[PDB]
């Protein structure tokens, strides 16, 4: 009788139906054939595009012209988190800012040749669990682990090296990834699997 | 064309006047141009009421922004002040409409309509203040008028 | 002069007691020690009191008083320390945000950090707004953005071009993003009396910073495009309200070079 | 993720560009063999689509099935998206895919932002519609050889906002009270053209002349559930959650929640005669009972507001006796809809003690006057 006592149990039962709201996915839905609004022109879906294009940015040309000279391999990616993008010729790695752009940091530090490149999470404990995330690059000699954050004075990105290396010159690292224990996975181009642990040693899960 | 028409202000030109006056009835700008060009309160303040009884959509906000300005440049008076009264009481009738609750937001038309221009004193007695019961708003609008009757009036 | 007038009551009974109070009244008017008769600061903590107050009694009705006297005088100062006492928060802010409205239009060089209108704008705000500040939401919102426009003022010169910007757009009152200069147009007449006032410095110290930060510079990522476009919107804005305004639009010797 | 799905581990796209969806079963030590639950085709139009062919391995699925997909022809490169329209999606299920802009090589896709979805459970894991509001929005990240692309989602207000001149439409699809919902939000939405603005106050106080008829039936109207559902869905994270921990939200937060609040309220305060003064009467009652709510939870968050400024947990720490346990697991719907004598004790300890500073100091004992 109340009204505020009867708002808030609108509400509540609103709320409530909004949970409840059906899975995603089922199999029943499109068993014949899938309701398809399919345009093939852009915007043909006037009022309904999901997707629109707000803006395109070119990668700087600071950062290209330091991107001039490969001879062996280049390769890039963006990283999820960081809202950086990266880029790899040769032995160097670039990391952009992607509002930014002005802004890049640059590694001096790999000899080799860079394999692959990851953003991976901290264990769940170790001395760095603190930092944000990990970057990992795999060369064709090591493996670098370096911990990435954002300076809270500058705002700007702070890179340190977490020494530690782990060799891995026969694998030829194709593939990282990581699972959120912290445990990192790699495959070298040695079949399917391996994983590290930082606590340096490699262990194949898949027995050697 | 340019949008130059701020810099018109400053043009001395003899031939300048008669072209804001020929050009006077986006020609509003040559009015907010011509009202702000005449130094002269009087010729300043007979624009400006022209520019309320327009026609050109223009918020009676703005329309009572003219007679503001108009009225402070203070018969030219007589009809000003008139104007000003009858346009008030649209802003009242117009800020009850919002708050009625028997209003259905479709008939915006007849807020266009309060907005848009000055009315009838009959009109917007008549059509407004009987149909939505404005009592209040009718009582005014009947000292404007200045109805003496008293059977009518009580 | 306390200690005598209250040997008056040694005469118990009426008219010699009004004769005292009178005596005491007229003692508090024209001689104006405020601060030793009636009292001072709170700290919270009440009045601190004054001499009279520990003989007690009528002492809110004599403030009452003095203080509209003062209010005749235009001895600002007085009368907020009167209202404090009075404890009428309210218009002790109020006459307070009149007091540091003016002084902050002007001219520039003073404002040393140690006290003054501005010190004074600092004490009530620090003092009665934590505690159950009984005054209106708009008297003090005007009066944080007063202090806020006085911080500028600290940093605006003694360096800090860069602070100062960052600062004035805090503000909310000056159009840094497009062309939403008008929008700043709309809300201008709104503006309560006390800030209108003091824009035209607003404007200007944005220019000025905005010309200063901006020297060119020597010889890489150099986004000069804004605080360039900054100066833009704000000189759309000085366009538009220069009657509105005292009258130097002398932005523009700033501006250019 | 098994909170999308419980069943579906894994989604295949071939280089055909078909969808393949496959069940598990986990055990603590054991896998289950995967099995396949479905399959998509791509759109030619229909099934013997060589459209996606052939589609990249750029190709990905975004947080609730979100596909896109980097087609090369054996002529050039193309990009489409397909975005389940999740709101017929609350029962059939129907997949909006478009072409894209992009024409370069598409090196490598990602999202910016976190995901749209709204629960953590299979159940309203994908309403964005719930929580439009609240999560943040949708960005994805194109990335090519020459440049980044980014493309932004469009949320339901965007669509109502093309639909603003038709708004059947949204209507057919969404259905009345959504629109109302959005309507609402458009009118009261900020830096809107006032065409935006009126046409959608327009649609919210009379729905489409000779057309919608806004009404309640011998149930509640639409403008009721649209009102109410954009309280609740505003409202929602915090709802039950703790109120007092420090204050469980940030400063800035409750600021953010006190000014959207203040904007709906002076909304309804403004058009309360419409709504106000049996299906007609009984609307009136539920509408007022909302406006109502909608000043209540004004006033609580106004409180905070003020608790905000200063050495709120000092004064805390002291305070708290026996009655504390009760105090603890209050949460804000607790405040939202009073628990008013507590309130009223530590809001006079705010004002009795030093920390209310000036003018806060006035406004509770106003307060207290006025509602204690």
């Amino acid at each position: 009788q109340e009204a505020l006592e009867n708002a808030g149990r609108l509400i509540d039962r609103q709320l409530q139906e909004d949970r409840m709201y059906p899975d995603l996915s089922e199999l029943l839905m499109v068993s014949s054939g899938m309701d398809m609004d399919y345009p093939l022109q852009l915007l043909s879906v006037p009022n309904l595009p999901e997707i629109s294009s707000i803006r395109r940015v070119p990668l700087p040309p600071e950062l290209v012209e330091q991107f001039g000279h490969m001879q062996c391999n280049c390769m890039m990616g963006v990283f999820p988190p960081i809202s950086r993008a990266w880029l790899t010729i040769d032995s160097d790695i670039f990391m952009w800012n992607y509002e930014d752009g002005g802004d890049l940091a640059y590694f001096d530090g790999l000899s080799e040749t860079i394999l692959a490149v990851g953003l991976v999470k901290p264990k769940a404990g170790i001395f760095q669990p603190h930092v944000r995330h990990l970057l990992v690059l795999a060369t064709p000699v090591d493996i670098v682990i370096l911990g990435l954050s954002y300076a809270n004075l500058s705002g700007g990105m702070q890179l340190l090296p977490d020494p530690l290396s782990l060799p891995t010159d026969n694998t030829y690292l194709l593939t990282i990834t990581s699972t959120d224990n912290g445990r990192i996975f790699l495959a070298g181009k040695d079949g399917c699997l391996y994983e590290v642990a930082y606590q340096k040693i490699n262990h194949s899960k898949s027995s050697l | 064309q340019v949008d130059l028409a701020d810099k018109l202000l400053q043009v001395a030109s003899p031939f300048l006047e008669p072209h804001l006056v020929r050009m006077a009835k986006r020609y509003m700008d040559l009015l907010w141009r011509y009202y702000e060009k005449n130094r002269s309160f009087s010729n300043a303040a007979r624009v400006l009421s022209r520019l309320a009884d327009m026609h050109t959509e223009i918020s009676l906000q703005q329309r009572l922004e003219y007679i503001a300005r108009a009225i402070l440049s203070a018969e030219f008076l007589h009809e000003l002040e008139e104007k000003m009264e009858v346009a008030r009481i649209q802003l009242q009738i117009q800020e009850t409409l919002q708050r009625q609750y028997s209003h259905h937001s479709s008939v915006q038309d007849a807020v266009s309509q309060l907005d848009s221009e000055l009315m009838d004193i009959t009109k917007l007695y008549g059509e407004f203040a009987d149909p939505f019961k404005l009592a209040e708003c009718k009582l005014a609008i009947i000292h404007c008028a200045g109805y003496s009757d008293p059977i009518l009036v009580q | 002069a306390l200690q005598y007038f209250y040997f008056l009551r040694d005469e118990k009974d009426s008219q010699g007691e009004n004769m005292f109070l009178r005596c005491v009244s007229e003692l508090v008017i024209e001689s104006r020690e405020f601060d030793m008769i009636l009292g001072k600061l709170e700290n919270d903590g009440s009045r601190k009191p004054g001499v009279i107050d520990k003989f007690t009694s009528d002492t809110k009705p004599i403030i009452n008083k003095v203080a509209s006297v003062a209010e005749n005088k235009g001895l600002f100062e007085e009368a907020a320390k009167l209202y404090d006492l009075a404890k009428n928060a309210d218009k002790v802010l109020e006459l307070m945000n009149k007091l540091l409205s003016p002084v902050v239009p002007q001219i520039s060089a003073p404002q040393s950090n140690k006290e003054r209108l501005k010190n004074m704008a600092l004490s009530i705000a620090e003092r009665y707004r934590a505690q159950g500040i009984s005054a209106n939401k708009f008297v003090d919102s005007t009066f944080y953005l007063l202090l806020d426009l006085i911080t500028f003022f600290d940093e605006y010169h003694s360096g800090h071009i860069d602070r100062a910007f960052d600062i004035i757009e805090r503000l909310k009152l000056v159009p840094l993003n497009q062309e939403s200069v008008e929008e700043r147009v709309a809300a201008f007449r709104n503006f309560s009396d006390e800030i209108r006032h003091n824009l035209s410095e607003v404007l200007l110290a944005t220019m000025n910073i905005l010309f200063t930060q901006f020297k060119r510079l020597k010889g890489i990522e150099d986004r000069d495009s804004q605080l360039r476009s900054q100066a833009r919107t704000l000189i759309t804005f000085a366009g538009m309200i220069p009657y509105r305004t005292s009258g130097d639009t002398n932005a523009r010797l700033v501006q250019m070079e | 993720e098994n909170s999308e799905s419980l069943d579906c581990q894994l989604l295949a796209v071939t280089h055909a560009g078909v969808r393949l969806y496959f069940s598990t079963c986990p055990f603590r030590a054991r896998p289950n063999t995967l099995t396949l639950v479905h399959v998509r085709l791509p759109p030619g139009f229909s099934a013997s689509s060589t459209v996606e062919k052939p589609s990249k391995v750029h190709r990905a699925l975004y947080s609730k099935g979100i596909l896109l997909m980097a087609a090369s022809e054996n002529d050039n490169d193309i990009l489409w998206c397909v975005n389940h329209d999740t709101f017929p999606f609350q029962k059939p299920m129907m997949e909006t895919q478009m072409t894209a802009g992009v024409d370069g090589h598409s090196w490598a896709l990602s999202a910016i932002d976190t995901p749209l979805n709204k629960d953590h459970i299979p159940i309203t894991d994908s309403p964005v519609v719930v929580q439009q509001h609240m999560l943040p929005p949708k960005k994805f990240v194109l990335l090519s050889a020459q440049g980044s692309l980014m493309f932004h989602k469009l949320r339901p207000v965007d669509q109502l906002r093309h639909l603003l001149v038709e708004i059947e439409r949204f209507f057919k699809l969404h259905q009345e009270d959504q629109a109302c919902a959005t309507c609402l939000i458009l009118a009261c939405s900020t830096c809107d053209r006032e065409v935006s603005a009126w046409a959608t106050r327009a649609f919210f106080r009379y729905g489409g002349e000779a057309q919608m008829r806004f009404t309640t039936l011998p149930v509640y109207s639409g403008k009721h559930n649209g009102i109410c559902i954009y309280f609740s869905r505003i409202m929602g994270n915090i709802w039950d959650a703790s109120l007092v921990v420090e204050s469980s939200v940030p400063c800035q937060l409750l600021e953010s929640v006190l000014q959207e609040l203040k904007g709906l309220q002076e909304f309804l305060d403004r058009n309360s005669q419409f709504a106000g003064g049996e299906a007609q009467l009984s609307e009136k009652i539920s509408l007022q009972a909302i406006q109502q709510l909608v000043r209540k939870s004004y006033q609580a968050l106004a409180l905070w507001k003020l608790l905000c400024e200063h050495q709120f947990t000092i004064i805390v720490a002291e305070l708290q006796k026996e009655l504390q346990e009760q105090l603890k697991i209050t949460t804000f719907k607790d405040l939202v809809i009073r628990d008013k004598e507590l309130t009223g004790a530590l809001i006079a300890s705010l004002i009795n003690c030093y920390i209310r500073d000036n003018a806060a100091v006035d406004g509770i004992s106003l307060h207290l006057q006025d509602i204690c």
